[PDB]
Parts: structure tokens; sequence; C-alpha cells
RNA sequence: GUGGGAGAGGGUGGUGGAAUUCCCGGAGUAGCGGUGAAAUGCGCAGAUACCGGGAGGAACGCCGAUGGCGAAGGCAGCCACCUGGUCCACCCGUGACGCUGAGGCGCGAAAGCGUGGGGAGCAAACCGGAUUAGAUACCCGGGUAGUCCACGCCCUAAACGAUGCGCGCUAGGUCUCUGGGUCUCCUGGGGGCCGAAGCUAACGCGUUAAGCGCGCCGCCUGGGGAGUACGGCCGCAAGGCUGAAACUCAAAGGAAUUGACGGGGGCCCGCACAAGCGGUGGAGCAUGUGGUUUAAUUCGAAGCAACGCGAAGAACCUUAC
RNA sequence: AGGCAAGGAGGUAAAAAUGU
């Protein structure tokens, strides 16, 4: 990544590519320096490891500041939509229900995917009956929004299930 | 390529990260270092090492345009200022004098809600 | 607690009022452009007020410093 | 350690010798309780010296004693959520002790045969300036130098 | 009245630096800023930090107080002007002119709204990022209104000393500010703290009374319902003031006191961790269990404090299966 | 040099829905 700028090259010939890139050839470090010096720039080695070493006549503080900016970049369009998770329950009622599914609506416009997670806690007996049912209605309701990423997934003393955006 | 040999040293010393400027006599900056300057990044920003780091680094870059005669101005504080104090002592450069000028406002605009509930 | 010497007590016969006496009045500002506490001066409570007025008329005009910068530290 | 300062044990001197470093130095060779066995072992490594680098056998280990010493320590503090490598000074005593547990640590590092002539080799390593347990004590004051960064955080 | 005095009392006209942002000028380079960490955010069109100058708007650091003022809301650079209150000494003048105050008229923080301006910071809403189960929130990056001013309007508030105003009486102290004095101590007016009596549900209060009284005015008659509805009035709107009842419950409360609790703190201790020596896990077996298999794997023991335990002796016995 | 304190700092304090 980072590199032997100007004073910090010792190894003796190096091969001298120019500003927009203009190959100098084989050369003096030196010489490499002097020229770097008169154009109000500096000689950056970036190939230590081809035929003596492959150095660069740039604005290394400006190359640095545009590979930060590439980094950031790639970093922005590796996607801030993530993983929403929503822990529903057994016993729900109307309201609240409606509140949960507007949430994760909110959260699919968005552009998320979403943890649809019922907790369960006394009997988790009767469970599958009652929590998959609602699990079904809330899949029918985010039938033009949402579509069914994963099914119905009892790991601990709870279900998981997994919805993600119908249109990207 | 311009070297001077004498001047201040403005330490800006805030908690996240201190900023050393180095300056000629006539106020006209030569180098300064801080905390991405010695590679560290975050939090450690403005940990008391980084800023003595820092200071240490300014000196050296300093050192590399012939200075010795310093003076050296402090403003605000931060988790080192005194700590870059010390190393800028220790490092070899004439410390003539260790002023404090924190940028205090004589009573002026409402701070951000951080410096507020200071009241 | 404050009691090293009193501001009052090393400065003999002086008028507060007169914003003029600057070098008097040098001793009760501090190192740093800033007024020394009432612990600090030895007065009475309405001189230390009478006193503070003055520094801030002596600041207006310019003589006395407005703020300063400790030395050492 | 709560209330009192835990004293620390005064050793019998030695019973050739005279000096208590020696005794502490046997006693952290010796494993199993085994110090007839071990101060046996420490004599043999000591005739071994007197053999191969002329000099008396008690001067060399106090040059080794000496050579693997810190000054500069490091400990382990969690604060704010990070764990830091915390710089510090050590008492003499303590120092001393350290200085023996990595000489014998070294001793036991080796590639020959017989226990006396390993420990042997290892002392007249440390009074050089080389070794295992004096490369020890370099690395420990290099990570108090890298780290004299959290130096404030004093215990 | 005279003679004084304290004061951020208020208003009008100015001006003084610190600060901040913003603009130009420089010099200077790879990051600043941010945080429990970080991420947006800005920065090579050169930002941050540093000096020069300007542009502005705010707000007054130190003094500064546990202080001073006002009736209250409130009030702080300094000046000038206009001006309120008040405090004292002379006891000089008047001769009960007083005290309160339903209504009334005024004032009335902050937000709010209308009209015009200005606008630096800060910053509701709002847009971002994290944070998270979620985040419409605490935390950061911006960002409108608004904050500021002029004119109007609003009128509420923990508009609290949660104590109406007035006088008299009833131990002191102590610290504070302010005045006069025959000025190491008195005597007046404020502000604090400790307390005699007494009072109080207790907490507290205690010459600044919640004590004794008297004067007048304001409310109050369980809570919730509810400061809501209703009407009425006010207001550009928001709302305000004024103010129920049906029903409902047998409470709602305050003080204190135990105890318990607290992601309150302090003081301690324990092989608790550190400092150190040696292990367990990993290997094999030894055993005891969980599970599973079985005709039955007898039963119990259960985090510590069940798990080489009851079993300190299972081939049969023991032994219950 | 010690004894108490006033201030200025600068660090810690920042993370917690599941039963019979
Ligand atoms: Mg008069
Ligand atoms: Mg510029
Ligand atoms: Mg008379
Ligand atoms: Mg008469
Ligand atoms: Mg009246
Ligand atoms: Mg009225
Ligand atoms: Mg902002
Ligand atoms: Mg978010
Ligand atoms: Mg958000
Ligand atoms: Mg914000
Ligand atoms: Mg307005
Ligand atoms: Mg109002
Ligand atoms: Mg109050
Ligand atoms: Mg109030
Ligand atoms: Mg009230
Ligand atoms: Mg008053
Ligand atoms: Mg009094
Ligand atoms: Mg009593
Ligand atoms: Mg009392
Ligand atoms: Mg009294
Ligand atoms: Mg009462
Ligand atoms: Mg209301
Ligand atoms: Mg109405
Ligand atoms: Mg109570
Ligand atoms: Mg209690
Ligand atoms: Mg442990």
């Amino acid at each position: 990544k980072e590199y032997l700028t100007n004073e910090r090259i010792r190894a003796k010939q190096v091969r001298v590519v120019g500003p927009d890139g203009k190959q100098l050839g084989i050369m003096d470090t030196r010489e490499a320096l002097r020229l770097a010096q008169e154009m109000d720039l500096d000689l950056v080695l970036v190939g230590p490891n081809a035929d003596p070493p492959v150095a660069r006549i740039m604005d290394y503080s400006k190359w640095r500041y545009e590979q930060q900016m590439a980094e950031k970049e790639a970093r922005k369009k590796a996607k801030r939509t993530e993983v929403k998770s929503i822990k529903f329950r057994v016993k729900i009622d109307e309201h609240d229900y409606q509140t949960k599914l507007g949430h994760i609506k909110r959260f699919l416009q968005e552009g998320h995917k979403v943890k649809v997670t019922i907790m369960f806690r006394g009997r988790e007996v009767a469970h599958p009956e009652l929590g998959e049912r609602i699990l079904n209605r809330v899949t029918e309701d985010l039938k033009d929004l949402a579509v069914v990423e994963m099914k119905p997934e009892m790991l601990g003393r709870d279900m998981n299930m997994l919805l993600a955006p119908v249109k990207v | 390529k311009r070297q001077v040999a004498s001047g201040r040293a403005y330490i800006h010393a805030s908690y996240n990260n201190t900023i050393v400027t180095i300056t000629d006599p006539d106020g006209n900056p030569i180098t300064w270092s801080s905390g991405g300057v010695i590679g560290y990044k975050g939090s450690r920003k403005g940990t008391p090492y980084a800023a003595q780091l820092a200071a240490l680094d300014a000196a050296k870059k300093a050192m590399a345009y012939g200075m010795q005669s310093v003076d050296v101005i402090v403003r605000g504080t931060g988790a080192g200022r005194e700590q870059a104090i010390r190393a800028l002592q220790a490092s070899g450069l004439q410390v003539k004098s260790i002023v404090d000028d924190t940028p205090v406002p004589h009573n002026g605009c409402r701070p951000k809600k951080k410096f507020r509930k200071a009241s | 607690p404050s009691r090293k010497a009193k501001v009052k007590a090393t400065l003999g016969e002086f008028d507060l009022r007169d914003y003029r006496n600057v070098e008097v009045l040098k001793r009760f500002l501090s190192e740093t452009g800033k007024i020394l506490p009432r612990r600090r001066t030895g007065l009475s409570a309405k001189e230390q007020r009478i006193l503070a007025k003055t520094i801030k008329r002596a600041r207006i005009l310019g003589l006395l410093p407005f703020t300063e910068k400790l030395v050492r530290k | 350690a709560r209330r009192r300062r835990a004293e620390v044990r005064q050793l019998q001197p030695d019973l050739v010798y005279g000096d208590v470093l020696v005794t502490a130095f046997i006693n952290k060779i010796m494993r199993d309780g085994k110090k007839n066995l071990a101060a046996r072992i420490f004599y043999d490594a000591c005739k071994i010296i007197q053999e191969k680098t002329g000099q008396e056998p008690l001067k060399v280990f106090k040059q080794a004693v000496e050579n693997v010493k810190p000054r500069m320590e490091v400990r382990s503090r969690r604060v704010g959520g990070a764990n830091y490598q915390v710089p510090m000074e050590v008492s003499p005593r303590r120092q001393q002790s350290l200085a023996l547990r990595w000489l014998v640590q070294a001793a036991n590092q080796r590639p020959e045969r017989r226990a006396a002539v390993r420990i042997a080799h290892e002392l007249m390593d440390a009074a050089e300036g080389k070794g295992g347990a004096v490369k020890k004590k370099e690395d420990v004051e290099r990570m108090a130098e890298a780290n004299r960064a959290y130096a404030h955080y004093r215990w």
C-alpha cells in the first residue's frame, strides 16, 4: 500500500515514471529526486517489486488523498441496508400488531432485510399453531412490499423468519 | 528550503486530538504535526501518548528547517497538552517560555449542548 | 483558604476611582488580565466592587490589560 | 495482602558460599521440591563455569543476574473498555526474582542434554550480554517503550 | 423637608476587548472533526491548526458571592442621560391623612403568534449516521423556525420562601451586606445560618415565625373524573381565565421509621483478582452422572452447596430393579 | 518540607425484555 518517497529510498538505480505517465528510464535515485524537486513534486516508490524499483514523480500526498477517497467510496457503495429485527409475541393484540407491521413496512421501504421473530415464554407447546399463524398473517399483510427470504426457524425460546424487499 | 532557526509553537489542545503547529517569529507556519500524522486514528488521537508523538514529530520537522529558538504557546486543553509540552522540552529545541492562551470567550455565544450543562 | 500577603496591605494610601493611576491598579489584576478575588485583595465588599468598576473602566480606556497569558505553568 | 504488607521470606544463606540470592536461585531451579538434586545441579553448573570461563562461579552468577534485571515492566489493565499494557517501575527484590525466573526458564529452554550444563551455559550467556534470559529482558524493555503510551494510568 | 448613601432597578443614546463564524490575504500539508467506540461530515478547488486585516450578529469572562437591586416576573461590559423604589441621621414640618383590598386598571419569564428587519453561534421540527430487538430517543454531523431588535398581541409557570399583605409583642448568638455613631463596641434597615419559649402530623419554624395576637383580603372542603365538558368572556390563532356534574373508588395523601432495594457512595474484608507455583480441558484409563440402550440398567441427590456423592466394599449376597 | 482547602485541569462514571 504505502511506499518510500525521495529520501526514504536507499536503493540506488530507480525506474522513473512521470506525473501522468512519462517513462524516463532506469535512472540514478538522486537524479530522480532532483527531477522531483524541479517539478514541485515527489518521487514515490510505486513498485518496490519490479525492474530496478518502479518510482513515480507524483504529489505523494495527493495520491494518498485519492486512495483514501476511493476507499471511502468503496465503503459507501457497500450499502448501509442491513438486517432489522422485530420481536413479536403470542397473545399479540390488534393496534400493537398494526404498529409493528407499519414499522416493518418502513424498514422495507428504507431498503433493509427484516428478522421477523416471535419471542415465546410460558407454554411454548401450543406455539407453532398460534405463532406460525401470526407469522403467516404478517406475510399475507406484506405480499406486495415483502418477499419471504426464509421460512420459520425455531432456535431458542423463539422462532425467526427473515423478509426481503419485493423489488430492488 | 526556506529555513528559519526561530519562532513559535502553537499547541491547539482538544480532547479528541491535540494538534501542534510550528510557526516562524512572524506567525507564518513552517510545519505542523497531528494524530492521523502519527498513524493513530479515532480514540488514541487524543490519548496523551499520541499528543506526545505529534509534538516529537513536529520538533523533528522543525529541525529539518534548522529551528531551535522556540517560543511555546498552548491553546485549550486536551488529554496531554502538558504531555506535549514535556515532549517538546525533551526534544532538543530551545524552549524559551511555555505560555497559556486558551480561546476562552468573555462570555460568548451559546455553547453546543455538550459544553452546555455547565451553567 | 488564601493568606500570603494582601494587595490592600502591601499598598499604602491610594484613591480607588482614579483609573489613570494604572501601575497601582496593575497589582489587583492577575498575571493573566484577570481580577483577583475578595480573599486576595483584603477589601470590604463595597470597596471591592468599586475597584472592579474602576478596573472595567480602565479596560474600556485600554491602559490595563484585558486578557493576557500566563508564563511557565 | 489487604491489611499488612505481606513480608518477604528471609532465606537461610548458602551452605558452601554464603549468599541468599544463590539460595533463591536454587529454589527457583528446584521442581517437585527436590532441593538436594537441584542444589547439586547448581554446584555442578558452578564447577562447569569455573572450568570453561576461568573465573570464580559466584561473581559470574551475579553478573548474569545484573544483566537480566528489568527496571521498566509491563502490566495489564482494563480502562474504558480495551486492555492497555501499562509501563511501571519495579521494586528491587521483585526485579531480582523476575530475573531469576527468566534465567531458570532459559536454562530449561536450551538444546543440550544435562541439567547442570544447560544452566551453566545460560549463566555464561547472561554474563556475556546475550542468551535467552537477556533476550527476554530486552523484549520486556522494548514493550515498556512501544507502550510508554499508557504510563499516565499510574497504578 | 433637609443632609446624605447603597445599588446588575428600568428605559433611551452610545461604545470596549475576549470569543465565535464568514470573507480576502498569507505561510503551510494529509487530515481535521467526532466518540463509550465509530460512522456520516468537511478536506487537495489545499480543509484543520497559525498570523494579518475586514465583515458582521449575539452575548458580557474575570469581579461574582452563600452577595446587591426590584413588588413580582427578572436583572450583570462600561459610559452618559432620563427616572422608580428604598435606606438612614436631624427629629424639623403636617396632624390619623392610615391598613387592606371585591371588582378595576397596569405590569408580567420562557415559549408562542402577527408585522417589518436582522441573523454569528446555538438550535425544536426536519434530513443524516450510529445505537439498538425497534430509535420517531439519550450521542455525534448538519439543519428550519425561533432565539435578537422595533411595533403589536399573548398571558401561563415549581410566576416557590410551594409561606398573602400590615403592625405590635415575644431569649440570645453567629456570619453577611449596607447606613449613622462618643468606630476594638453600639444602633438602624436588608440577606443568611444556629437556636430560648411556644408552635407544629412530623419535617421543621423560630425577630425575615409556620409563636402570640388583631386587621383585611384570597382560596379550601376526599381522590379520580378534570382544569376537562358546558356556557360566558378574552384572543389573529394556540390557548387562557372562569368552572362543574354524571359516574367511579374506598381511597388519593403527607411526614416520618424500620426494613428491603438502588447500573447511589464511603469504609472495610476473604487465595476474590492481581504477584506466583502447579494443575484441569487436550491423551489414555479410573470412577460418578447426564443422555441413550435395555427384560431391568433400582432409587435418590441438581448452580455454588448433585456429579470418587448416599455406598466406609454390587460376582452371589449386598439389592431395593 | 508536611496539614487542610478553593480553583483549573484531565481521566473514571456511558452497556440489562424472556419462566413454575
Ligand atoms: Mg433626600
Ligand atoms: Mg484561507
Ligand atoms: Mg416633629
Ligand atoms: Mg400641631
Ligand atoms: Mg395597597
Ligand atoms: Mg384584583
Ligand atoms: Mg449545530
Ligand atoms: Mg438510524
Ligand atoms: Mg434518526
Ligand atoms: Mg442534534
Ligand atoms: Mg417573532
Ligand atoms: Mg409573557
Ligand atoms: Mg424557590
Ligand atoms: Mg421563582
Ligand atoms: Mg401557587
Ligand atoms: Mg430584597
Ligand atoms: Mg438582621
Ligand atoms: Mg422546644
Ligand atoms: Mg432554625
Ligand atoms: Mg437573629
Ligand atoms: Mg401550620
Ligand atoms: Mg392550562
Ligand atoms: Mg368554551
Ligand atoms: Mg412519603
Ligand atoms: Mg427508609
Ligand atoms: Mg481467576
